[PDB]
C-alpha cells in the first residue's frame, strides 16, 4: 500500500502516511414519536 | 328497483360495498402521513441513527446534559450535533463519531527489508504482533526497546524507531 | 399611547439546545427600545393590521382578553384563524368564519356564520404580564409564549415555543376578544357598560434583526444583543 501510495516500486526509510482507517457502523437505527393518532378509517369502511 | 335477495337471483345482482379513496397535494402544509414510525432502536455501538430525520452515523450513549422540555436536539461550537432526544422515550442520549483516524507505514526501506510497522494516529488500540500505545497513537509491528538511541524514523512524543539488526 | 419596549421580546430561535455558545441569528424579532402600542379595554378595539411579526403584550390578572381573530380580509370571502382560551383548554379554529366588526365574545356574539377546516385543542394558555409571539413566515402559524409574575420590567426573559399551526392562510388583520364580566351581551357598545379592570395589551410590530443570543449553561437564553441600536452593540 505504500508502494501503491508513493506510485514507486521502491521506498525509502521514512515514515510514509497511506490511508485512513474508520469504523464502519453496524447496524441502522430509526426512531419516531409514539404515532397512535389513527384516523376513522375503519369506522368509516364498516358503517352500516 | 328493489334487489330482492333471494337465492333465485345471479350473481351480478349481489350487495357489494364499495370505497375509493381520493388524495390532494396542491399547496401543502402536510398534515397527513401514512407511513407508521417503523421504529428500532440500539446503543453502544455504531449504528446510522435518524432521529425525526436528523440522519448520522455514530455510537449513542447515556448523556448527562439537562434539555429543555421543547429542545429536541442540541449542536456544539461551529453547528456540530451532540445529542438528541429519544422521541419515544424523550430520553437524551450523546453522539460520538465513531472512531476513525489516519494509518502511516513506518518502514525501513525496501532496499533493507520488507518489514513494516504500521501507526494509527491518534486511536486507542483498545477498540483496533507486538501491540504498544503511544502519544502519537498505537504502534503494531514494533518493539518498545528501553535502550535510548539516536532518532532515526520519528514517530511522535518522543518515541521513534528503527531497524535493530 | 406609546411605551418603550425593554430587552423583552426575544424567543428561542430554532429549538436547538446550545449550552455555554453565542448565537447569531438573523429572524424576525422586537428591536430594542422601540415604541410600541399601548391600548386599554376598560374604555374605548378597532382593527390593527398584522405585518410580517406581531409581539403582543398583556399585563392582566382578572383574565380580561381571552382570544385573538386573524384573517386575510377579516371576513366569510377568505379564511380566517380564531383563537379562544376558555378556562377548561384552548380552543383553535380556522373555519373562514365572518367575525363581526366587534366580537365581544364573554353572549358567544363573536361571529354569525361558521363552516370550520380545521381545529386544534390544549391546556389554557393562562397583575400578571404575559407575552406572546406570533408568527408566520411558513404555511405555518407559530405561537410563542411565556407568563411572568411582576409595566414592562427591564429584567430579561426568552419565550419558548408553545404552538405551531400547520395552516396556510394569510394573517394581516388582527383583533383581541373581550371577556367583561356582566355587560349587555350585544355589539350595541364596546368595552363598555361594567367597570372592567385595568386591562392594558401592548403591540409591537417585529422586524427582520440579527441578534446575538447568550446561552447558559443550562441551555437557557441570558442575554441579548441587537446589533442595529447601538455602535457598542
Ligand atoms: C410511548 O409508549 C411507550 C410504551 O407504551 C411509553 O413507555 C412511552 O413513554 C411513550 N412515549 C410517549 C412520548 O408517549
Ligand atoms: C538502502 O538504501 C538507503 C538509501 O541510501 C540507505 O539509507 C540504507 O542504509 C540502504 N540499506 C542497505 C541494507 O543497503
Ligand atoms: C486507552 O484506553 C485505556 C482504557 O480506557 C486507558 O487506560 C488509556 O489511558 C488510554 N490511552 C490513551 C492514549 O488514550
Ligand atoms: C522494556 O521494559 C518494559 C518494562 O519492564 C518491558 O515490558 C519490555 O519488555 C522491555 N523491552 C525489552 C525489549 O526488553
Ligand atoms: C393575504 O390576502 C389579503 C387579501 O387580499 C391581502 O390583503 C394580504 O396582503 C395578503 N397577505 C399576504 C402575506 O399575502
Ligand atoms: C365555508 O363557507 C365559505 C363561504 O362562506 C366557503 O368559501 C368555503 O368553501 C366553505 N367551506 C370551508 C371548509 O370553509
Ligand atoms: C443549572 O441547573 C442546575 C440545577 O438547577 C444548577 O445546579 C446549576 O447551577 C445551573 N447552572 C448554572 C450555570 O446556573
Amino acid at each position: 500500500e505504500t508502494k501503491c501510495t508513493l506510485k514507486s516500486f521502491t521506498v525509502e526509510k521514512g515514515i510514509y502516511q497511506t490511508s485512513n482507517f474508520r469504523v464502519q457502523p453496524t447496524e441502522s437505527i430509526v426512531r419516531f414519536p409514539n404515532i397512535t393518532n389513527l384516523c376513522p378509517f375503519d369506522e368509516v369502511f364498516n358503517a352500516t | 328497483r328493489s334487489y330482492g335477495f333471494r337465492p333465485t337471483y345471479g350473481v351480478g345482482h349481489q350487495p357489494y360495498r364499495v370505497v375509493v379513496l381520493s388524495f390532494e397535494l396542491l399547496h401543502a402544509p402536510a398534515t397527513v402521513c401514512g407511513p407508521k414510525k417503523s421504529t428500532n432502536l440500539v446503543k453502544n455501538k455504531c449504528v446510522n441513527f435518524n432521529f425525526n430525520g436528523l440522519t448520522g452515523t455514530g455510537v449513542l450513549t447515556e448523556s448527562n446534559k439537562k434539555f429543555l422540555p421543547f429542545q429536541q436536539f442540541g449542536r456544539d461550537i461551529a453547528d456540530t450535533t451532540d445529542a438528541v432526544r429519544d422521541p419515544q422515550t424523550l430520553e437524551i442520549l450523546d453522539i460520538t463519531p465513531c472512531s476513525f483516524g489516519g494509518v502511516s507505514v513506518i518502514t525501513p526501506g525496501t532496499n533493507t527489508s520488507n518489514q513494516v510497522a504500521v501507526l494509527y494516529q491518534g486511536v486507542n488500540c483498545t477498540e483496533v504482533s507486538n501491540v504498544f500505545q503511544t502519544r502519537a497513537g498505537c504502534l503494531i509491528g514494533a518493539e518498545y526497546v528501553n535502550n535510548s538511541y539516536e532518532c532515526d524514523i520519528p514517530i511522535g512524543a518522543g518515541i521513534c524507531a528503527s531497524y535493530q539488526t | 399611547s406609546y411605551t418603550n419596549s425593554f430587552t423583552r421580546g426575544v424567543y428561542y430561535p430554532d429549538k436547538v439546545f446550545r449550552s455555554s455558545v453565542l448565537h447569531s441569528t438573523q429572524d424576525l424579532f422586537l428591536p430594542f427600545f422601540s415604541n410600541v402600542t399601548w391600548f386599554h379595554a376598560i374604555h374605548v378595539n378597532p382593527v390593527l393590521p398584522f405585518n410580517d411579526g406581531v409581539y403582543f403584550a398583556s399585563t392582566e390578572k382578572s383574565n380580561i382578553i381571552r382570544g385573538w381573530i386573524f384573517g386575510t380580509t377579516l371576513d366569510s370571502k377568505t379564511q380566517s384563524l380564531l383563537i379562544v382560551n376558555n378556562a377548561t383548554n384552548v380552543v383553535i379554529k380556522v373555519c373562514e368564519f365572518q367575525f363581526c366588526n366587534d366580537p365581544f365574545l364573554d353572549f358567544r356574539v363573536y361571529s354569525s356564520a361558521n363552516n370550520c377546516t380545521f381545529e386544534y385543542v390544549s391546556q389554557p394558555f393562562l397583575k400578571n404580564l404575559r407575552e406572546f409571539v406570533f408568527k408566520n413566515i411558513d404555511g405555518y402559524f407559530k405561537i410563542y409564549s411565556k407568563h411572568t409574575p411582576i409595566d414592562l420590567p427591564q429584567g430579561f426573559s426568552a419565550l419558548e415555543p408553545l404552538v405551531d399551526l400547520p395552516i396556510g392562510i394569510n394573517i394581516t388583520r388582527f383583533q383581541t376578544l373581550l371577556a367583561l364580566h356582566r355587560s349587555y351581551l350585544t355589539p350595541g357598545d364596546s368595552s363598555s357598560g361594567w367597570t372592567a379592570g385595568a386591562a392594558a395589551y401592548y403591540v409591537g410590530y417585529l422586524q427582520p434583526r440579527t441578534f446575538l443570543l447568550k446561552y447558559n449553561e443550562n441551555g437557557t437564553i441570558t442575554d441579548a444583543v441587537d446589533c442595529a441600536l447601538d455602535p457598542l452593540s
